[PDB]
């Protein structure tokens, strides 16, 4: 549980865990779908790789709704809202079973 | 067994006589005092101490105020502030004195203060409408 | 107009020492609770009046609060007498709050004792202990200065020896304390009043 | 009661409920009751 | 599937531990008030 | 509630009876485009808002059969 | 290049929603997009029995009109209450920076004067000749 | 009036099981980078020190430094409560499991502490101070059936009010409709009232374990 | 015809930290009515006031880089954990005494 | 058929628990009126601990509910 | 908000080709769907009319052997009818 | 019939928590005459919180009555 | 003859509130008592709350009391 | 047989709301040993209460008793 | 046989009644032990009135009794 | 068989009796507690007391106790 | 048959027992309210008390719900 | 078949009893809280005593229970 090994404080700086210090890639946004394969196998497809974006990503939210200094209940209400969501998907088999309607 | 002193600032009735009880009105209700009593200290407020002397005559005082102080060797100490017994009291300045209580309180309006008094002086009414009537 | 003035005193004498027959008991009354709790201890009043030619009980009194300067020198002193505050006012001009004037000229009663208590209590300083330092009366020819140790709310509210004393609380403890602190000043002030007086009908007398 | 929670002592309590009780003693003994101050 | 749940209820209830450890803002306080009683000064000779 | 109704007068109008060759032009565009390229030259943001685009445009087909249906929550 | 902590939090719409994505769509279909496309989204979850209306349902409208009335009366209360420790420690902070950089130029003063003791020892030795 | 429903504890509810339900408090936890906090890490902190500041007097010089467990219980129990109320989110502590390593280890800790440090102090705990001789026997099985059994009360306890908070809860939305907005309001109204007094009990129920935890390391 | 600076003199002693000028004013007083040594004293005076002043060169230097150490500090409004454990070594390490609140 | 028709007697049985909530309630604001008698300037902190202690008092009335109802219509 | 543009007309004209086929669709449903809910209701109308009453029966005779395990438990008389 | 007569025993089974309502209006009108006693100048204050009392007292009653009703004609 | 049984059992099981309202109404005499030890200048008004109190206590009494009645006789 | 039989279990059911009377006597009686402690001189009108608690709560008692009464030889 | 039989459950139904009388008693002796605590020279009135409070709360524990006998044998 | 069974029912329902024992051992040694701390010095005559209200509360329990051991091997 | 009848009126007459805890946890925190009237400097130590209180209560209410639920399943 | 029923129903009846004692421990830990308030320099006498009614109290309520596990098993 330390920096990862592209991360070199005499070149980059202050460490902030939503950031990515390896290999300047090609944004996800701006792939341009035809070698939008080619970019999905570029990216590193261990447990180690995929805990680490996905760390990255929840440090960028944790930078944009709650380590501002004026944080609200959004990213709460926000977290809220998406456990509900997912843990909607995961008892979905449960919801169809009992239902409203019977032919809809 | 009861060493009893009632004493107001200009007259002393008992001087650690012996009294069988004595009853006083104070703000935490009023209370009897018996022989080998708890240690408890009293605020007291107007009303009728009545003292049951050792001779099987009782004698009852008003208080306009003061403190009861009973302690743990069976010795009471009522300290009023003024005390003359029922036998000299007036009801018509007692009324008076109510109805006047009564005028400030009602004159009183946002005066916290001369509303306070108001009520104090209505307390002291009460109790010596209550008292003279015996 | 020393053998003049003996006569005059003796008048005050007789309105002073039978005005103690009752004044006496309700002060052994008052410090029997005292008696009892028994503490240890700030706070100092000075009992004295605003008439010159007084002999040297106000040089006693002034004697008595140096003694005392030494031992607790951040206490704020409250007198009952004028020239008590002139005597001390070059000494200790920095910690003299406030003295009450107005006395001596007239036989005391429980209002000025009331007043004193209320001035003692409604300044707004903090004080745990105290004591009362008053010229006690003895005998005629001769007396003793002593004091009555004064105690505070939370005094004896954290005393030991209270919790034997039931049936208290933060607001019977309060209004016990404004009492019996304005019954001790009625001891301090009636028996100072007969010993300012009788020790002056004799330095008239020692003159005449 | 309503003493301590406007601000008021028990010394003025006190001397009010003396004052009244002095009061209440017209025909023979408010003059010999009261010495003033 | 209890020792699962044993397992996750613990490796949670560390993680918790180890947060509320590391719960804590940092203070500086060392600043120069201890600089201003060293004034060394030499003595003379007589 | 003012401002979003005049924002849907101004955004929800059905389509005029004078522009059907632009909206036929737009159509065979894209039909024109999806069959020989302009898809794999999409960047992923641009495809995912067409995506969502379209799944806006099939969200009134469901309101519109909960409207010729009756009740929203089902047929009855 | 150091990160940058702004004063507020990123842009949020319908109490929760990100703003970005509204604005997203806003090459497309303009302000009424987003909605029209929740509002679709929920009459098809809805209408298909996809979200079941069940008594599960009449506890989440029960937890968010009690969360509502909670953010809306001690919102300001506590976000006042916790900014107010914020500077607070700020203000624990600059009296430690400020303190010793002043603290700092009075030790040099120290250490001036006792340069001033040497400047002055040597009128000592020429002040003891005079006796003599 | 009408019926009920049940059956919501299942743990096999998809491939993706309700184990991830028991992680949703780290992402409830306060991750703290700025020297300068933020107002949750504010708030977080106020209430733990204060929460430190009431737990002092009850530490003891055994556990002067476990008093971060008992905070991590107290919040352990706090997430799994406030949490667990929500309408999607399955009732954790229905499976005991949960409950158990929350509340049993410790328990036998503090009792293998007391059997091996002070064996005079777990025999003489046991019997009442001032009980004569012939009062002896009874009191020495009670108190034995009842202090082996007590962790076990507590653990089953800290489940049972949260199942019941949860099936009243159910119970309540159940037998609300949605054509009729009297009886939906009234529904919604009583699933508040009753979500205020679970959210109370929780907070209780959690500061009472963290007291008792505190006491049990002073002995 | 003889006299001193007596302003300066006075002024350059802490007053009761160096109080044997105090002494030597009251002796100097009645004499207002060897030499070698006092020669040899000022060359062993001169050399100890080289050595002081370098001295306090030395920790004006000291002092000076404390003053540039804080004004190169980054400010605590933009700054993180890792920089005050940085610039403020006291830190929370492994190795590290256990507190509640550390 | 007995053995809905012991699930009727079982809730019916169950009920009662909530009777010792109702007297606990009743004691809790009792107390706060006797407790409010003397120094009433603490009526903030007293009016919280009748809630923190009616709270626990219907929470136990909460658990023979419970109990009724799972007798009831879910065993 | 900003000052809004008007749609480009594709997604306009598909939107309303959804609409009105959604609404025609929903119409050609219901009414599809209805004359087939109405002829399942009827018949599973009929088979639970038959079920009920063979419940019926079943359970006055389950009620029946109940009641006489009941008086041969509790030993009191038995009915001639039960 | 064996149904409807256990749903008699369960109402009058569970008509029983009225007696834990009657104990909690009697102990809160009783401190309230203990509270009123003490510091009399508060008859208001203390009047409403015994209403507030008895209002929550009657409420666990009324929750075991309509329990009673339920075991009686809907359950 | 079973269901009388039953509505028998039922009225003899739902008079059991009579006991909390005999509680309440000890209680409240009671602390009528030493309301009135303490304070006795406020007789009629302590006698009236007790009035109240005994009132509300017999009436939850004869709520359970109407209830054994009406199970055995009407519902 | 099953109708006296009942007749004999609604009595017995009936026969706890004693309970209830006897608990409200003691508390009656300990309140009166609590509030003549104080007061010893108001013995005249403290026992005069709590005969008339005592009479009260034993009359509910008595009102239980005749409920009991009424299941065996009245109806 | 059930006549004995539910002679027997209501004799065990009527013994609930001894739990207010014992209640009361413990209610009556530990307010003894308040009122000895203050004011102790009327150590014999107080036992009187206590032992007073103990008969009438005996009594309702042996009238219940008498009862649960009365259903076993007497009725 | 159906006696034996009346037998245990009747013994599960006697056993209800020590309820009141332990509600009123628990009220005698808090008031234990409570006479305790104001007046300490007669701990003798308090630990006395309590003993004798316990001894009773018990003697009630041990009755209750007893009725249910009788209803279930004598009778 | 009735054996699993009678395990659903044992269960609900073994949750009857939490009234007792919920009358005992209500007493615990009316006298806290009481106890923090006079002396609020002691709050800590009360709110230890208290919670130790509430928590014996609950666990002998909980001791009930627990054999409760020890007759409905696992036997 | 209507013995190991029986068991069970008095069983539950019996665990009834613990009822109580949960209250008798909520009134001495109550106690302990307003006998704490005063005098606080006794606080490990208090404590102390409130331990053996806690004993005490839960020494009843495992009596009732002890009933309850004895008359499922051995009787
Ligand atoms: C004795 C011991 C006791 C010790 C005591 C110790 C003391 C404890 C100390 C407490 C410490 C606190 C703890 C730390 C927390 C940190 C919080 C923080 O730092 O934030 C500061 C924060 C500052 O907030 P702020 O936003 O800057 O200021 C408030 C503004 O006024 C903002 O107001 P506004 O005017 O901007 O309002 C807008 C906003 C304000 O309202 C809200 O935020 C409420 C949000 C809802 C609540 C939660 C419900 C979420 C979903 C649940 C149900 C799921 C099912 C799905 C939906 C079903 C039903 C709809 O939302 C709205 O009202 C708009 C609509 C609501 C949107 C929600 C969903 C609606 C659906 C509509 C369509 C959307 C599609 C949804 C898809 C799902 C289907 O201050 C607070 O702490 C506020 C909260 C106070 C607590 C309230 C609760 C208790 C009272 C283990
Ligand atoms: C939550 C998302 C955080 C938003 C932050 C963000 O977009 O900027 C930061 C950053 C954007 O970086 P960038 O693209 O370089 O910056 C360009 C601009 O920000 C400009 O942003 P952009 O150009 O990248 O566009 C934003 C993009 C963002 O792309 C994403 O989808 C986020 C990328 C990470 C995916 C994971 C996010 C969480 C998954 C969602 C499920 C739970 C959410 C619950 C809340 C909503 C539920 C109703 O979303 C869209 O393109 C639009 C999405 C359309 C779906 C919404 C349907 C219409 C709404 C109308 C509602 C009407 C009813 C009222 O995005 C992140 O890295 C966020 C990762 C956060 C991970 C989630 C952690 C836990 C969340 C709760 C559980």
């Amino acid at each position: 549980g330390d920096y990862p090994a592209e991360y070199n404080p005499k070149v980059h700086g202050p460490y902030d865990p939503a950031r990515f210090y390896g290999k300047a890639d090609v944004p996800l946004g701006q792939v341009k779908l035809g070698e939008l394969s080619q970019w999905l196998g570029r990216r590193n497809k261990n447990p180690q790789a995929v805990a680490a974006a996905v760390s990255r990503g929840w440090w960028r939210w944790q930078h944009k709704y709650v380590l501002p200094r004026k944080g609200g209940i959004a990213p709460y209400i926000q977290l809220i809202v998406g456990c509900s969501i997912f843990f909607y998907a995961i008892n979905y088999g449960k919801m169809v079973a009992h239902r409203q309607r019977k032919y809809h | 067994q009861m060493a009893f002193t009632f004493a107001a600032p200009s007259q002393v009735f008992y001087n650690n006589a012996n009294i069988r009880q004595v009853d006083v009105p104070s703000f935490s209700g009023s209370f009897g005092i018996l022989p080998a009593h708890v240690a408890t200290l009293a605020v007291l407020k107007p009303g009728v101490v009545t003292v049951y002397q050792e001779d099987g005559s009782t004698k009852k005082y008003f208080v306009s105020s003061g403190t009861v102080t009973v302690n743990d060797d069976s010795s009471v100490q009522v300290l009023a502030e003024e005390a003359v017994p029922v036998e000299n009291l007036d009801l018509q300045a007692a009324r008076d004195i109510l109805s006047k209580a009564q005028s400030d309180v009602t004159s009183a309006g946002a005066d916290m203060l001369k509303l306070a008094e108001g009520q104090i002086a209505v307390e002291v009414g009460e109790a010596l409408v209550k008292a003279a009537e015996g | 107009i020393t053998q003049s003035m003996k006569m005059v005193s003796a008048a005050k004498y007789t309105k002073a020492e039978r005005e103690l027959r009752v004044a006496k008991p309700y002060g052994q009354g008052a410090m029997k609770f005292y008696e009892k709790t028994e503490l240890k201890g700030q706070l100092i009043i000075a009992i004295s009046s605003d008439r010159g030619l007084c002999g040297a009980v106000h040089s006693s009194v002034g004697r008595q609060l140096k003694a005392d300067l030494a031992a607790n020198p951040d206490t704020m002193v409250i007198c009952v007498g004028d020239k008590i505050r002139n005597i001390l006012q070059r000494l200790y001009g920095n910690n003299l709050a406030m003295v009450c004037n107005d006395f001596g000229r007239r036989p005391p009663v429980f209002e000025d004792a009331t007043k004193v208590a209320r001035a003692v209590l409604e300044s707004g300083m903090e004080f745990t202990n105290g004591k009362i330092v008053y010229n006690a009366f003895r005998s005629v020819v001769s007396f003793r200065t002593t004091d009555i140790p004064v105690f505070s709310k939370n005094a004896i509210e954290s005393a030991d020896s209270i919790a034997a004393y039931d049936s208290l609380d933060s607001d019977v403890i309060q209004s016990y304390v404004e009492y019996s602190l304005a019954s001790l000043i009625y001891y301090t002030m009636k028996e100072n009043a007969t010993s300012e007086q009788s020790s002056r009908m004799t330095a008239m007398d020692n003159a005449s | 009661s309503g003493r301590r929670g406007r601000h008021v002592d028990f010394g003025a309590s006190v001397d009010f409920e003396v004052h009244m009780m002095r009061r209440a003693l017209k025909p023979e003994l408010r003059n010999e009751a009261i010495k003033r101050e | 599937p209890w020792i699962m749940v044993f397992l996750v209820s613990m490796a949670l209830l560390w993680a918790i531990m180890t947060m509320v450890f590391f719960l804590y803002q940092p203070r500086s306080v060392s600043s120069a008030k201890g600089f201003s009683d060293r004034t060394v000064y030499l003595n003379w000779k007589w | 509630l003012a401002t979003f109704l005049k924002y849907a007068k101004v955004e929800l109008t059905p389509p005029g009876p004078a522009d059907v060759p632009k909206i036929q032009e737009g159509i065979q565009n894209l039909i024109h485009s999806a069959k020989t390229g302009k898809w794999k030259q999409v960047s992923v943001r641009e495809a995912w808002l067409n995506t969502l685009i379209v799944t806006e445009i099939a969200m009134w087909f469901f309101v519109g059969e909960c409207i010729g249906k009756g009740s929203v929550i089902g047929y009855r | 290049p150091r990160p940058l902590r702004p004063v507020n939090p990123g842009k949020v719409r319908v109490g929760f929603v990100p703003e970005e994505w509204f604005t997203f769509f806003y090459n497309k279909t303009g302000v009424t997009g987003p909605y029209v496309l929740g509002a679709g989204a929920l009459t098809f979850l809805l209408s298909k029995e996809i979200y079941v209306v069940e008594h599960e349902f009449y506890t989440g409208v029960a937890i968010a009109i009690m969360g509502t009335y909670g953010v809306k009366k001690f919102g300001k209360q506590i976000a006042d209450y916790a900014d107010k420790g914020i500077g607070e420690i700020e203000q624990s902070f600059k009296e430690y920076q400020d303190s010793s950089k002043i603290g700092f130029e009075e030790a040099i003063t120290l250490e001036e004067r006792a340069q001033k003791s040497a400047e002055a020892q040597i009128m000592l030795f020429q002040a003891k000749r005079e006796n003599v | 009036m009408m019926a009920s429903l049940f059956s919501v504890f299942d743990p096999t509810s998809s491939f993706l099981s309700n184990w991830l339900s028991m992680l949703i408090p780290l992402l409830f936890m306060v991750m703290s980078f700025w020297l300068i906090p933020s107002r949750p890490q504010f708030l977080a902190k106020s209430v733990l020190m204060g929460l430190n500041r009431e737990m002092s007097l009850l530490m003891g010089p055994a556990s002067f430094g476990a008093n971060i467990l008992v905070i991590a219980l107290f919040l352990f129990i706090l997430f799994n409560n406030f949490i667990g109320l929500f309408p999607y989110i399955f009732t954790a502590t229905s499976h005991l499991a949960v409950t158990l390593s929350l509340a049993v280890p410790l328990w036998i800790s503090f009792i293998l502490y007391t059997w091996i440090k002070e064996t005079t102090n777990a025999l003489a705990h046991l019997v009442p101070l001032g009980t004569p001789a012939p009062l002896m026997p009874f009191m020495v099985l009670m108190e034995i059936i009842s202090n082996m059994i007590r962790p076990i009360t507590l653990s089953v306890r800290l489940a049972a009010n949260m199942i019941a908070g949860h099936l009243l809860l159910t119970l309540l939305g159940a037998q609300g409709t949605l054509e009729n907005l009297y009886v939906t309001s009234i529904v919604v109204f009583s699933q508040i009232i009753l979500l205020m007094l679970e959210f109370s009990v929780a907070i209780i129920q959690s500061y009472v374990f963290m007291t008792l935890m505190t006491l049990y390391a002073s002995e | 015809r003889s006299s001193i600076d007596w302003a300066k003199m006075a002024e350059s002693v802490p007053e009761s930290q160096k109080a044997m000028y105090n002494q030597f004013k009251a002796k100097s007083d009645g004499y207002i009515r060897v030499s070698s040594q006092i020669d040899a004293q000022e060359a062993e005076a001169k050399k100890e006031i080289t050595k002081f002043i370098q001295e306090s060169r030395g920790r004006i230097e000291n002092y000076k880089a404390e003053l540039g150490k804080l004004g190169q500090m980054i400010p605590f409004e933009h700054m993180t954990l890792e920089d005050f454990f940085e610039a403020f070594p006291e830190k929370v390490l492994n190795p590290d005494p256990p507190s509640p609140n550390v | 058929d007995i053995d809905s028709a012991a699930k009727f007697i079982g809730a019916g049985a169950a009920t009662v628990g909530v009777a010792g909530s109702g007297a606990g309630i009743g004691s809790v604001f009792g107390s706060l009126i006797i407790g409010y008698a003397r120094n009433p300037s603490l009526k903030q902190q007293l009016f919280s601990y009748a809630i923190l202690g009616f709270a626990l008092s219907e929470a136990m009335g909460l658990f023979c509910l419970m109990m009724a109802f799972l007798l009831l219509f879910a065993f | 908000f900003a000052p809004p543009v008007n749609v480009s007309p594709l997604i306009r004209a598909g939107r309303y080709g959804a609409l009105v086929v959604g609404i025609v669709y929903g119409s050609y449903r219901f009414g599809s769907l209805q004359k087939r809910e109405n002829e399942w209701r009827v018949e599973e109308a009929r088979r639970k009319v038959i079920r009920d009453a063979l419940n019926a029966e079943n359970k006055a005779k389950a009620t029946r052997e109940e009641m006489l395990y009941l008086a041969k438990e509790t030993g009191v008389k038995v009915p001639e009818n039960f």
